[PDB]
């Protein structure tokens, strides 16, 4: 079995590596920094690092055993894994995170945590493991902001233990701005420690300050370099909720840019009041009911394939019940899905009025068509979503009687969304289906009468051709003419 | 000048820069008189005297520099007298500049003269339009508005101490020193949240902290995010030619790209950056009105075009055509512009560099240089297709840049005028029916003649 | 009846209900965390609480009441909205929102106003009624700022409250950071309570600090924690504000950009001065009137039948007055004014020349035209709005003299805005109407005086015959010049 | 004469050889002038590195004077116009007005003033150039312009310590307690200790933290109400440049994820199955963990017609030079072939081409594996790997084809598979110019044809006319042309 990188097993191993890596990032410095917080839990970390250690065996073995894309496909041989795998740099990262340091605890002693810090190097897997939850979880913002948070808590945490670290090097009590004597009863437990370390790192790493001020030069010069590391900090915080931000309402951005041109339009152009107030509601409409974007530069950015899939699943069936293509070959329907356009309508609308020129052929998708008199209060027929109309228009069909006029007037009920086929749009993917043209044509001229409706130019050419050589053989013969009296002149004179 | 243009003249951007003073004295030293006690009966005439300037700095406005101020109506500039003021009284300037003139000894009765604010509006598009690179400037006017938003805090942080009485407690001013710049340091440390000011202790110095502790963070935020689209606005275009720059590498580096075509490709993206500081111009071409970009297009290259002897005769229109159609590409140095056998198409017109023609024996012999302005491979233009072939090797010297018009595009110019359309081929059919049909009959005829002749004798 | 939740109606429901749940999301935790507050104005507080469930109740009503789009239509059927309301979440939210937890009064007693935060539930439609104001007022940004405040205001409070309960576990005046002890007469205060503990929250919650350091193990905890979450909102507001200034700014930011553009086009392409000030000049106007966006891009996210409508409504009349235009079919005009293309030009700009080709009709808009006499100093007429030329070389009209090309110079006085038809266009339009273009050249026809393949071969057979009698004549008049010289030789 | 070129890596080293004592003025000319300790100290070791700084300085302006520009497209090496360029910018003024030896003026003021040196800082240009071309220069241009951005901060901090120090002796040390202490303390006299607690003073005020003794004189107030509100513009300027950099770097995730959330909105809009759906997360999955989300017509559109020439024959010369028709055909057409070319992306599964479809296109294998399967697709014929072809004859449209432009085979895409596809209208626009070339493939496609076995009118209506029209004009005028010989004969006799 080889491990698809893609797949659902390979995410929830990056979980499962994740949580070792992020137990050492931590835990490992917060043992080393504070003493007692080793000291105190020694046989739980040792339980803990060992564990860690075979989680981390495992993401090696899973590291050989991890497929990747060659030549389009998922590479399923062991010793190709294995060779790819060793090549990267991940695989000495590996090997340093793994190098049995855990023997320094009999040399340097149980209470130097620090030989851990090589497991550190797994941080690839953490990072690698937020990417995939980035792009794979429904809540990106919010996890986003989770992850920040998380990346924050950490970098504020090691902050803390430098600090404690730095103080214990100094020497805890010798001045205000070290943590104070741990012999006391309060600032002595290690709750207290690591409570107050994470209060001093939160001040300073958050550009708030109210510390105690720094007494010997080495503290002013962490203080300094640890308040502009602070505001790094925070200004990559306010800039990464900021690019949050602006990602969440660059469509409402974009939208309202959109909204405001075509108010800048209407009052440039003096249009009607009423005419205003439409525009206004049907953009409304487009927000409210998430209908933005237009369907073309949506499709453009699918693949040609893809975007094909995604327009026979979703045109294909309501093709098929058209009548004249009800008998038609499958790659002819897949061009005309491709050719349809989208139309959407406002309640109150005509589609087509009696005597408009009829071109194209709508489809409803969704939506009520009414078929209106002269006065428009009169319903004939209600035509519901998978319903057409105009589909002889679009066949150039000779002796029509109704030539390529509208015999009804269309009117939509409510917010009709349609697709049309244009008579261009049908002759440009019948240029390359003569005979299903030719049986198109029939059919249509069939319909017609059911429903009561309904080389001698290059043989001139060759006597053109001989034309023009008897004509001029009349002017080489006036040449010859014109030669022979002219010597005659010049002979008589 | 009798009539004064809004727009372009210097002398009025000086007088609305005077306005703009005017204002920002009244703006800044209504709440420093309202607050502070500094207008004594001693210095009170100082101030009655500058506010006097003020508001006749604000009577010469409204009435004799804004009624000369020439308007549009249907895109046409008006001049006449009457006109400009009917558009000045109808517009609604003069309502605001009215609502200031109204006078309605209290520094708070002089309030509305702050409603003359429109005049530093048009002051800030006039100093955005006459100098370029103007994010400075507006950074600097965010920093007015902040030093604006912290003198009125300054002034109600005073107005606060004198209410509860000056050094009553901690909190309120104590009333040692300037009494000016005390307050301005609250306020500095307050409206931007810096801190480190005696605690609040009574319900109302705590009521004041508080908001103006909200008022300092969204006025940071305003600050801050000022900043940031400044620095986002002014690097844009660097951002963009980096991005694109990066997405070439990227592509190249996936398909194998060899060093040598990755460095030419890198050195024409820095050269192109740094002399015409965008990537493209037709993309700032297409954005242009048809008539601006079809006037640019002849003040660049008209007269070069009709310096060509191959389309003299022909149709304005159609030059004109062909100077929309034109497009630059870059030549590197050492680069092939024609090469000697290939496919001519393309009729080059040297905008900038130099081009050599190459020859002789064996090649690297420069035959002629041609510099900026002169066109060659005019006559490719017209071929049939497939019967133009570059006789000799050309090459570009330096970093030239050759205004391109090929075949294709002037074939779809000559479909739209027939005249200048047949002009052309005539002179393509004069460089290099009838009369052929006589001339076959009549050698025919001779042919057909001397085989007669032959079998008779 | 049925309420539109486009409407009106839905809005100021919407607002009517947006009052309760503020009122709950603010004041239950105010009085859960303050004892004081729900102590003192107890008959306020109920009445207060009776009246907001009673507008849950009008709200759950108004959500049966509430219709849908299906199938682009509103659905009115009782049946129907009910049971789209019941399997909706929100009705479930509703329900919880609206259990009588105030029963809960009688047993822990009077002191315990946290049985109602089951009414915080209503805060989907508190924030279905702040996107219904951000899109639909006329100041996106002031409310959208303002939106922002509310919600920094909620959470401060919240924390504030928050920070009082824990002072109240701890201890009033235990030690320094809890609030101190409320035997105090001045600390005692209930509004110095709520003051000190809505100031406290806004200093820790926004990244100020000022307040006296924790004591106690959780008060560093909460400390911590509160600071984490005042990065997370002060960085907010920052994200928030700079996005708006992006977005009050862009429209200004993109025609910046087109002037540095152009500006550099011009300084790398050795434009004369002067065309770079008309450049500058032209720019400068169409930004100071709204007109430096291009129409097409305007117009195009509309869709085809809403720009039909707005391009009929700004252009049929105007089209209708040509006069030959007169008297043409509906459709024809309403596809006449789809092909109109907008023009604008520059003061001393040359519409067109004498000699040029003519191939389209220029309707004037916003503008004044003149026609000058080649030199540009004195002008025979000035086309003021709505007047048009080119209306007759636009027709392909036999026999037309001066026909192809333009007679008159058109040179544009100011800044003159134009709609030009091609010829193209009109003969595109005029495919589908036969009649109407066959009318359209006899109007010309009249305004200027003031079967194919077989026709075709047909015509070049009496050609032939015509070319036969000129052959016989010729060799007819060949033997007599032969017989000429004879009779001299 | 040695012209040093401005885009090589002669002048980028030499723009850090002069970056480095300009760093150093701008840093240390300020620290000398107001910690006069500093400059007493070590007055040899200052003296030392003046002199090599004014040596350096003067090598700079002989580069200036060497330094070659970009004329016309050429590098120029006219020495008197290289100096001639040099003098008429304002640099020349600026390195004149930096290498004054103002260092004179020590004789006259004594070695306690070296603000003497403050001309010197006048060649920050060319530190200002350094830092931009090792901007466009750096493969990490985020991480240089955080260092960048940083160190500008730190130089600025290190100058208003500098500046706070000499306001503190101005008013004197110890006076109050916002100036700094007096320097008589053995503590606070160590220069070390006096120039980092100005640093710890000048980082609190420049980045708005505060918690430093709070001033006491009212030219206190006016210091600190100055330097608080430059600490606000610091501020406000590196919260905003990072926040730029961060949206820049994620731009295109943020392009991406909103061309994602389009394409799901218009696929729950038209209420597309959900197995389509989930093929469409998995090819964005693929796209974005693959990084092949760019576009190479998009990439590529900038570039010119030579170098996107140069590119695309780097990438498809030897493959398409090994179909068998374009074997043979000329350098300039293969040029033309190749960039007429079309990527196409498929997924697993999908299909290319099905036996019947219209074959318009003639697909390029260049990474991934196609099979041809049958009409079932569970067998497969033959698997074409990367560098394959098919479909050559359907583009060369041969009269007397069996299949007639239509697929004969269904070819099915393993894995991800990356296509470019040549159309037949491309073909035939690049065979435009090369009739000979297009003939010979016509030819050629014959022969495959027929070695496989699968082979078995307004326009002269108006000619016809218009040649009569122009014989006429031609028989008028020879007629009239003979006419002048009967005229001629006539009054010959």
């Amino acid at each position: 079995v080889v491990i698809d990188p893609s797949g659902n097993t390979y995410y929830n191993w990056l979980f499962c590596i994740t949580l070792p890596v992020m137990y050492n990032w931590t835990m490992v410095i917060a043992r080393a920094c504070f003493d007692e917080l080793q000291s105190d839990y020694l046989e739980y970390w040792l339980i803990l690092d060992y564990v860690s250690d075979i989680v981390y065996l495992i993401d090696m073995f899973v590291r050989t055993r991890t497929g990747y894309l060659e030549q389009g496909l998922l590479v399923k041989e062991e010793l190709k894994l294995i060779n790819k795998y060793k090549s990267n740099l991940q695989f000495k990262l590996d090997v340093l995170s793994l190098i049995p340091t855990d023997l320094l605890y009999f040399k340097l002693g149980w209470n130097y945590p620090e030989i851990r810090l090589n497991r550190l190097l797994r941080f690839s897997r953490m990072f690698e493991f937020f990417q995939r939850t980035e792009t794979r979880t429904n809540y990106p913002n919010i996890f986003r902001i989770s992850n920040l948070v998380m990346y924050i808590v950490i970098i504020i945490h090691w902050n803390a233990c430098v600090f404690y670290s730095i103080s214990k090097a100094i020497g805890f009590g010798n001045d205000t701005w070290v943590y104070p004597d741990i012999n006391d009863p309060e600032f002595g437990r290690l709750a207290r420690k690591y409570v107050y370390s994470l209060y001093w790192s939160t001040l300073t790493l958050t550009t708030i300050g109210e510390t105690p001020p720094p007494v010997r030069d080495s503290e002013y010069v962490f203080v300094v370099v640890d308040f502009l590391i602070g505001v790094l900090i925070f200004a990559t915080i306010v800039g990464n909720i900021g690019s949050m931000i602006s990602n969440m309402n660059a469509a409402r951005a974009e939208f309202q840019a959109r909204i405001d041109a075509i108010k800048q339009y209407m009052h440039f152009r003096n249009v009607s009041k009423d005419m205003e107030k439409r525009v206004i509601k049907w953009f409304d409409y487009l927000w409210t009911n998430k209908k933005t974007v237009d369907e073309k530069e949506v499709l453009k950015y699918l693949p040609d394939k893809l975007r094909a899939e995604i327009a026979i699943n979703v045109h294909l069936d309501t093709l098929k019940k058209v009548r004249i293509f009800a008998d038609c070959e499958a790659g002819l329907l897949v061009e005309l899905v491709l050719k349809l356009q989208p139309q959407v309508y406002s309640p109150g609308d005509y589609i087509c009025k009696k005597g408009d020129i009829g071109r194209e052929m709508y489809i409803i998708k969704e939506g009520k068509l009414a078929v209106v008199a002269d006065d428009g209060v009169t319903q004939f027929v209600v035509l519901s979503d998978g319903s057409y109309f105009g589909e002889i228009s679009i066949l150039n069909i000779k002796g029509s009687k109704a030539g390529n006029r509208r015999t009804a007037n269309i009117k939509s009920i409510g917010y009709s969304d349609l697709f049309c086929l244009s008579k261009d749009d049908l002759m440009e993917a019948l240029t390359e289906y003569p005979d299903a043209k030719t049986m198109l044509e029939e059919k249509g001229k069939q319909i017609l009468m059911k429903d009561g409706l309904l080389e001698k130019v290059t043989r001139m050419e060759g006597s053109v051709d001989l034309l023009q050589t008897r004509f001029a053989r009349i002017l080489a013969e006036y040449e010859s003419m014109q030669q022979k009296l002219k010597q005659r002149l010049t002979k008589v004179e | 000048p009798q009539s004064i243009d809004p727009l372009t003249n210097l002398m009025y951007v000086l007088w609305l820069f005077f306005v703009v003073m005017a204002w920002n004295w009244n703006c800044w030293l209504i709440p420093v008189r309202w607050a502070f006690p500094y207008q004594t009966p001693d210095n009170i005439h100082h101030w009655l005297l500058m506010d006097y300037l003020c508001d006749l700095i604000y009577f010469l406005d409204i009435t004799v520099f804004q009624t000369r101020l020439q308007f549009v109506r249907g895109g046409d500039i008006i001049t006449d007298k009457k006109d400009m003021r009917n558009n000045y009284l109808k517009s609604r300037r003069f309502k605001m500049d009215l609502l200031s003139l109204l006078p309605l000894v209290n520094p708070l009765l002089r309030l509305p003269r702050c409603l003359k604010y429109m005049a530093f509006f048009e002051f800030n598009s006039r100093l955005e339009s006459i100098l370029s690179k103007a994010y400075v400037y507006r950074v600097i006017r965010t920093t007015a508005y902040l030093l604006y938003s912290l003198h009125l805090n300054s002034c109600l942080y005073y107005w606060a101490s004198a209410y509860q009485g000056l050094g009553s407690t901690h909190w309120v001013y104590d009333g040692v020193g300037n009494s000016y710049i005390r307050c301005y340091y609250f306020a500095v440390k307050t409206l931007i949240t810096i801190g480190g000011l005696p605690d609040p202790k009574t319900l109302f110095e705590i009521v004041f902290q508080l908001l103006n502790y909200f008022t300092g963070v969204f006025a940071f935020s305003v600050m801050i995010g000022q900043m940031r689209d400044v620095v986002g606005a002014a690097t844009a275009g660097q951002t963009y030619y980096r991005s694109c720059m990066d997405s070439t590498v990227k592509y190249m580096n996936f398909y194998k790209i060899p060093k040598s075509v990755q460095n030419r490709v890198k050195t024409w993206y820095e050269y192109t950056w740094h002399s015409q500081g965008m990537l493209d111009e037709s993309e700032l071409m297409v954005q242009l009105p048809d008539k601006m970009r079809l006037d640019l297009a002849i003040d660049v290259n008209y007269n070069i075009v009709s310096k060509v002897a191959l389309f003299q005769g022909c149709d304005r229109q159609m030059i004109f055509d062909m100077l929309k159609r034109l497009r630059s590409v870059v030549y590197l140095p050492n680069d092939y512009v024609c090469k000697k056998g290939e496919i001519g198409r393309e009729m080059y017109i040297i905008q900038a560099g130099q081009v050599q023609v190459l020859g002789g024996p064996d090649g690297k012999s420069v035959l002629v240089t041609l510099k900026a302005g002169s066109v060659f491979g005019e006559i490719s233009l017209l071929a049939v297709g497939g019967g133009n072939r570059r006789t000799a090797n050309v090459v570009a010297h330096g970093f030239t840049n050759l205004f391109i018009l090929d075949k294709k595009d002037l074939n779809e110019i000559l479909v739209h005028y027939p005249e200048s359309q047949k002009l052309l081929r005539k002179k393509a059919r004069r460089m290099l029916p009838k009369l052929f049909n006589a001339a076959l009959a009549m050698t025919g005829k001779m042919g057909g003649k001397g085989a007669k002749g032959g079998k008779l004798a």
